[PDB]
């Protein structure tokens, strides 16, 4: 007659790793990191992203006529900005600010597109002759940023001082655009803006603005050896803009009543796939559907993802050490 | 195992005991059989339970990577935020692989303490009434059915009969 | 005869959580995280805070006239900023790195006021007429900051080029500010510097400084449609400043000799009370008066403080297992 | 526990020793009283005070956050700024609740262990001499006065007399 | 230590006893000797050594402190750049300070353990047949030759005979 | 009859410290922390380091003439500036950029230098009355930068318009420097570049540059009231540079071409000896020669080092208590 005292065994080959000992296969175990990603993008918040496609950040915020499929309002809950898009800043220059402005978007969460100044806005000069071959559309040869508009002169008349106006009056900060033409010569400066010195000026309660025109040949990049300075900035509400200028105003057409958002905001730069799906965690390099405490995939999320961990494994003991017989 | 229960002087564990972690095995006239010990099962589920939990519950938070971009003039400020980034991804790799690597080592030193405690308080219990085996089996003196079998298990032997 | 071998029970009701058991009530515990504040400011190193009241930094230093309380020299342990000040920038316009500026004050320990350049440094120009209705002082419904001086033409004459210079032959570096007036239109523009191209050219060993009037209109503030761009920089020991101007200067005239703090220097935007006592740990929400490890008040602080920690309690057990019978 | 003895074989505390943490109960003709064992006491105390030490020594540095201001055109920077603090915070607030979820856990089965080797030496002493009933407790054979009680305290106990 | 072995039940070590951590002294008509016992020598071994290995391979990377340097109008950032350069260097310095002193507590506690359960192995083996002295001597009361010792050793003492 | 259990002891002293015991003498142990550095620089990956000498590392990338020992190609596993380097900017100004410079040349490896544009690239003007005694050689006491060219007008004519290009044909990008003269006064002015607005403008496919004069008198630096406002910029593969000037252009003549490493890269500034030896691990303020884990020499380093802590000892305990008898 006897009593024996002992433990649990199984049919268990998992195994974990302690500080005196590798490979020691236990009865039960929890694996605590996710490896595994659907290598797509989905919805968060059941909110869509905003797909650029053959559009940059630049060339779909300034107004690029080749991207009017996105031109207006949109929505997002982050947005995707494809590696070969080939429409962004069209006429050539530099938008400064540039990695503030991306900030800024990331931020974001909807634009809704408006008229912030009519063409008619200002007296005495051309508003209709402001394209270029740089800038083609899908159907004309020679067209222009649909948010922006290329002012010259008229007739015959000098070029004379314009000015323009707007009261924010609403809830929302407003995101707008301009810009300063820089021509390769003086000849161009005079068949476009007559002849003086002449300036673009700028301002609201907290921000002031003014450049000249800077003439020199520049390297041809999409056939222009002339040049644009386009700048940005924010209206905020009860804030209200002055423009003043008597010459080389790219002027500020459309602009955008800006939401920001309350979560985190991303910006995507992947050739990724968007499908008709919902997820919770989303990240650069495709979406995790866990419990799991951590993750091995990536870095850089959207919505609410396990730790970041450079591990291939995280497995805990709960179960004895597996001696079976 | 550093109590020296588990792979040790009790040299393997059953696969015939299905429904617990540590138990018993009885032989006598009516025959032989498996039993888990619930109450220390139980307690081992409970706090292993608790400790996989609070290790969820304190790796809970996330450090967030941005990509932000920086310009050309901007490398140092760049720089610095790769090196914060790869900072905190190393820190947090190096707590969660050793705190792994530790508690593993510590989980199985608990079973281990269990087991051997369970061996002790039915040692405790027979006292003279039966022969230690040194492998955790006791041969009783005196006949044990099955309600003096139960009464083992159950902590409640009476050792001034028999 | 019997001896036994037990242990310490206890009527404490003390609990601590543990990795396998929450709740354990144990016979002795130490806890180690404060929580608790006394919300007020104190003395640091029994040196007072500079309370700003009713001016904001920039006011204050700039020489606000409604800041006259505040004018002069000044000795801190740390700075109080209150978030409803009212008396700051009072002609508008920018401080050219504002952030900077706020920085290199808040590494700060004293400052002394002194007469930089007298009134009649300039030569052949007005120096009495300097003021405005933006900056009414407590007395006067039109002054100006009493750190700079609005220079104006006089009588007829041209506004001349004037200049200026100061050797720091001291062992403190100084800390100065001066501005470049722009005007609303090119009346208001001649009626104070005449005709002409201006400009405002400052240099030190290591420092350029060089800039033109924009004459533009911008939203009124304070009713102003004119701005001022304001400036500050620091002249180390043995630099000397070159001030050379023909318009547009708003001119320094005292200047703050600056001693840097050995410390770390704080500047608290806080609307809580300064009292009449002592500490050695001063956060923005409050004193706290301890002798442990941790702190779940705040991260931001001057003085010797316990680390911060989003923890609610951190009680460490020292004793065993509380088991009374 | 790990070791069996707090709230294990030995059930409970007692409220009547007074004078330090592990400690005896004799009876006999003079009759009964409680006494600390002061060496293992004294010893736990060394050892535990030397962990808190430790412990607040080697969190005896502060991450200092500045409120800095970043202007509108400083996002990026302000954030970086943003994401580092709270990245200190995180493994600051982590490191503090884990080391002291996993010291507490260790505490106990310190003072588990220092029970059970405190009747380890009684019984090691006392060996035929006295019954072991199982709870802590043992009941000699031959008469122990206040002489010999102290002898077993003081781990000199006589066995070749008696 | 918790296990009450070293400096414990067994007062000191062997300076005797050069081939090994744990062991054996034996004395019989042939005469005394020392003799490691290797299986629990070199599982010890290879079990700290592992220790030493993981240690050191989660430590294997390094936070880069640059000396890029940072005009006067950038005050700001840095100061970022100091405050999570030293940020990182007082978590690391606290990882590796404070895993020293937790991992070498648990080191002398597992030798601890395992002179303690050598001894258990021997006692476990011996039983009726020798007089435990109390102090990890044991004390036989039949004739144990040199192939008798060796079986001791071993693991495999026949009880039976003698 | 007998058979003991025990336990190795030993003649050790090395102590090793506990969470509940200090200075606990161990059988065995192992020493993680390396303290020992050779106070000197080695060579890594048995690449020499580049030693300025006595010259900064403006003096040697602008070509400062008494700098000629460093003129031409170098390649470096990093570099080292002595702290009392005397030549440096010699012809007083500000270097734009200083810091990212100094980054950029951080993360380099090897220049070549090469003439970019030869001085016959610059039509109508003189090309070799460009010295000053601010920057004198160690034979002339009147030189100047060997990569800059300081262009003056010629016998009588207006300085007139001048262009250069550069298509950069080649797979490595060009670090190259050019400057804007900034003259005490107006007749200094018009000695050198005549009357008339001046300029200086460059452009590339993706950059843009626009000075002017701002004529001053600043404090007399190296005998100079005048100044020169220093610029760099990098030519990337594929991009060309158009250089065009009316006036004051101090303008590039050669220029480096730029291998960028895929190591660390860094610049010590340091007093210490450069050897004849090799390292794998190179810290600022010596060589490490270790296997051990830890370091408390330095945060700063070039190789393959052990973390940096603030340890003075991290002694891991291997064997048990040492308890001899
Ligand atoms: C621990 O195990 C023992 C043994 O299994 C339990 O004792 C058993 O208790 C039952 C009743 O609870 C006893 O049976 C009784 O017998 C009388 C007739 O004699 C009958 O009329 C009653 O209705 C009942 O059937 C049984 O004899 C007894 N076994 C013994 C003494 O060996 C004990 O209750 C268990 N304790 C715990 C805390 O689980
Ligand atoms: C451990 O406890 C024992 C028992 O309490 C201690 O032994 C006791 O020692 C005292 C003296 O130190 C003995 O008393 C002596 O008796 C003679 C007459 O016989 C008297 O003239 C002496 O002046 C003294 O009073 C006492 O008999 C003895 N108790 C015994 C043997 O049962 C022992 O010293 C303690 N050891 C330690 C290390 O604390
Ligand atoms: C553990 O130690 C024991 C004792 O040292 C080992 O048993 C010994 O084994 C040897 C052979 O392996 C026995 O010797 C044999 O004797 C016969 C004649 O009787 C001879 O012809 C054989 O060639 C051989 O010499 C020896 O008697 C025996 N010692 C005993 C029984 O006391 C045992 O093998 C060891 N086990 C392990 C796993 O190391
Ligand atoms: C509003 C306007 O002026 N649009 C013009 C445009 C601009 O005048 C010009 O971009 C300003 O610098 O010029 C257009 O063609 C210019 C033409 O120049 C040649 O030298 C070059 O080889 C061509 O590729 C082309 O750029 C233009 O397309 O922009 C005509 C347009 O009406
Ligand atoms: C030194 C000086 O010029 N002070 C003037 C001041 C300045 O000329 C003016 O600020 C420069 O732009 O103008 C003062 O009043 C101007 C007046 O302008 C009206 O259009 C407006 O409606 C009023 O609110 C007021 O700003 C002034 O107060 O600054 C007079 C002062 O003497
Ligand atoms: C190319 C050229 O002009 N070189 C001149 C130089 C420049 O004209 C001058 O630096 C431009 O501002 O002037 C040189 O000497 C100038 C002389 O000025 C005195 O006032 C001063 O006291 C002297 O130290 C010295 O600077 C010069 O050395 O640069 C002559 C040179 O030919
Ligand atoms: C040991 O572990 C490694 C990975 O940790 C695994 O690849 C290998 O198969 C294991 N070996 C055994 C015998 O389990
Ligand atoms: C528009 O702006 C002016 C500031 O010039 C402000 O006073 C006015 O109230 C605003 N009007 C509305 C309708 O908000
Ligand atoms: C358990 O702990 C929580 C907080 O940790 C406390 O609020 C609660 O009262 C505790 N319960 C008991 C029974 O002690
Ligand atoms: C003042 O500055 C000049 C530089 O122009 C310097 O040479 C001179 O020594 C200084 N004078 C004093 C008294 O410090
Ligand atoms: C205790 O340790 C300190 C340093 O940790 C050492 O200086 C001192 O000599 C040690 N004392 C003893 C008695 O070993
Ligand atoms: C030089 O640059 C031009 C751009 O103006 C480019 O089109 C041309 O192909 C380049 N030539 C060579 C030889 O690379």
């Amino acid at each position: 007659d006897k009593i024996c005292i002992g433990y649990h065994a199984n049919n268990s080959t998992t195994q974990v790793d302690t500080l005196l000992e590798k490979n020691v296969t236990v009865t039960h175990s929890v694996e605590l990191l996710e490896n595994q990603k659907e290598k797509r993008f989905c919805k968060i918040m059941n909110k869509a992203p905003l797909d650029l496609k053959d559009c940059t950040i630049e060339g779909w915020i300034l107004g690029n006529p080749k991207c009017d499929l996105l031109l207006g309002d949109q929505s997002w809950s982050y947005i995707v900005e494809r590696p070969n898009a080939q429409n962004g800043i069209c006429y050539p220059g530099v938008l400064n600010e540039l990695e503030e402005l991306k900030a800024f978007i990331g931020s974001g969460e909807r634009v809704e597109r408006f008229e912030m100044f009519p063409k008619s806005t200002w007296a005495g000069v051309d508003t209709s002759r402001g394209v270029t071959n740089a800038c083609p559309s899908y159907t004309l040869d020679s067209s222009f940023y649909r948010n922006l508009v290329w002012l010259v002169k008229t007739d015959s008349a000098t070029y004379p001082v314009i000015k323009g106006t707007y009261n924010n009056t609403g809830t929302q900060p407003i995101l707008y655009f301009w810009g300063v033409h820089h021509p390769l010569d003086t000849t161009v400066q005079d068949n476009l803006y007559g002849s003086g010195d002449k300036y673009v000026r700028m301002g609201t309660e907290s921000m002031n603005f003014a450049k000249s025109p800077e003439i020199a040949a520049r390297p041809a990049v999409n056939g222009q050896r002339s040049r644009i300075d386009y700048y940005w900035s924010v209206l905020r509400p009860g804030e209200t803009l002055n423009v003043e200028s008597n010459g080389n105003l790219i002027a500020p057409w459309y602009a955008y009543k800006f939401v920001s958002t309350n979560k985190k905001g991303a910006v995507f730069k992947s050739d990724l796939p968007i499908e008709n799906c919902d997820a919770t965690c989303q990240t650069i390099t495709g979406v995790l559907r866990t419990n799991k405490t951590f993750q091995n995939v990536s870095p850089l999320w959207i919505g609410e993802c396990p730790k970041y961990v450079k591990s291939e494994s995280l497995r805990l003991a709960t179960g004895l050490r597996n001696v079976p017989q | 195992g550093i109590f020296g229960a588990i792979a040790g002087f009790i040299e393997g564990g059953w696969t015939g005991m299905i429904d617990g972690w540590y138990g018993y095995h009885h032989e006598n006239s009516q025959g032989s059989g498996y039993a888990a010990d619930r109450e220390s099962t139980q307690k081992a589920i409970d706090g292993i339970t608790n400790k996989v939990n609070s290790i969820i519950n304190k790796m809970n938070t996330q450090f967030e990577a941005v990509d932000h971009e920086f310009s050309n003039l901007e490398r140092r400020i760049g720089n610095l935020n790769k090196r914060m980034e790869d900072g905190f991804l190393d820190v947090w790799t190096y707590n969660a692989e050793l705190l792994v690597l530790l508690e593993n080592e510590r989980t199985l030193d608990l079973h281990d303490a269990n087991v051997k405690n369970l061996y002790e308080k039915v040692k405790s219990q027979l006292r003279d009434n039966a022969n230690d085996l040194g492998n955790g089996c006791f041969e009783f003196w005196h006949k044990c059915d099955n309600e003096c079998m139960e009464s083992v298990k159950n902590g409640t032997y009476d050792y001034p009969k028999y």
